């Protein structure tokens, strides 16, 4: 008679490369960058100890 | 086809992660090194220099308990992707490190997850030993419960999951960050089974010769 079924196709389970990443967790975690914020100068006033 | 992928939540989760692999190397021989002095091919994905990776996951949010076992006896052995931890500890809060930051590490996570799996047919199950108790086994446990519940779909999940009995309680949370991942569990798990550390503790005891142990 006629023969073979031929069959085909794997399993597969994860969502593809469907998850974005940009999250800057180094494996350990998001590790650094430091934010420095400019300040301004210290002053103060003045007195009258004579003249 | 017979291979299983391990996810360990939680500074409990990693350090008895720690051990059972420990056990797991020994079982068939692989060095600490990790080569050769159908078991090989669950854990240990086989290479073109002999070295063997095992497909764990292994996640925390306090590096201190992870950065050990980069710099510990068997740092030549598990890949440095894999084994993830945070910046913050969640401690004993379940929103931080699900909202803010664990929000953003569970991108990461998912992503070492896809890039794992990817050259395996055979996942026939996931391990989960989860911390009810803590803040980071529980928080992070819960948002990778949620998410790989709609991704990957009806696949079999387990749960070896610890839970902080009545009579020995370390913190006093284990009411308040444990509830809400019960809830979490009741739907998206498959099967939860339960330890204590009271019960270990008198066979111990009796049944065991051991006086002071560890956790370990
Ligand atoms: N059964 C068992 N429980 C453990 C073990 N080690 C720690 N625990 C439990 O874990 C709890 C400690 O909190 P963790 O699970 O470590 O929480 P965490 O991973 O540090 O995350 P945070 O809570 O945010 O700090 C304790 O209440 C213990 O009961 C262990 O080796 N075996
Ligand atoms: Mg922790």
């Amino acid at each position: 008679s006629f023969r073979g079924a031929p069959m085909l196709l794997a399993e597969n389970c994860s969502p593809g490369p469907r998850y974005s990443v940009n999250p800057k967790i180094l494996r350990t975690g998001k590790d650094l960058g430091p934010a420095y914020s400019i300040l301004g100068r210290y002053h103060t006033k003045t007195t009258l100890t004579p003249g | 086809m017979r291979e299983c992928i391990s996810i360990h939540v939680g500074q409990a989760g990693v350090q008895i992660g720690n051990a059972c692999w420990e056990l797991y190397c020994l079982e068939h021989g692989i060095q600490p090194d990790g080569q050769m002095p159908d078991s090989f091919n669950t854990f240990f994905s086989e290479t073109g220099a002999g070295k063997h990776v095992p497909r764990a996951v292994f996640v925390d949010l306090e590096p201190t308990v992870v950065d050990e076992v980069r710099t510990g006896t068997y740092r030549q052995l598990f890949h440095p992707e894999q084994l993830i931890t945070g910046k913050e500890d969640a401690a004993n809060n379940y929103a931080r490190g699900h909202y803010t930051i664990g929000k953003e590490i569970v991108d990461l996570v998912l992503d070492r997850i896809r890039k794992l799996a990817d050259l395996c047919t055979g996942l026939q199950g996931f391990l989960i030993f989860h911390s009810f108790g803590g803040g980071t086994g529980s928080g992070f446990a819960s948002l990778l419960m949620e998410r790989l519940s709609v991704d990957y779909g009806k696949k079999s999940k387990l749960e070896f999951a610890i839970y902080p009995a009545p009579q020995v309680s370390t913190a006093v949370v284990e009411p308040y960050n444990s509830i809400l991942t019960t809830h979490t569990t009741l739907e998206h798990s498959d099967c939860a089974f339960m330890v204590d550390n009271e019960a270990i503790y008198d066979i111990c005891r009796r049944n065991l010769d051991i006086e002071r142990p560890t956790y370990t």
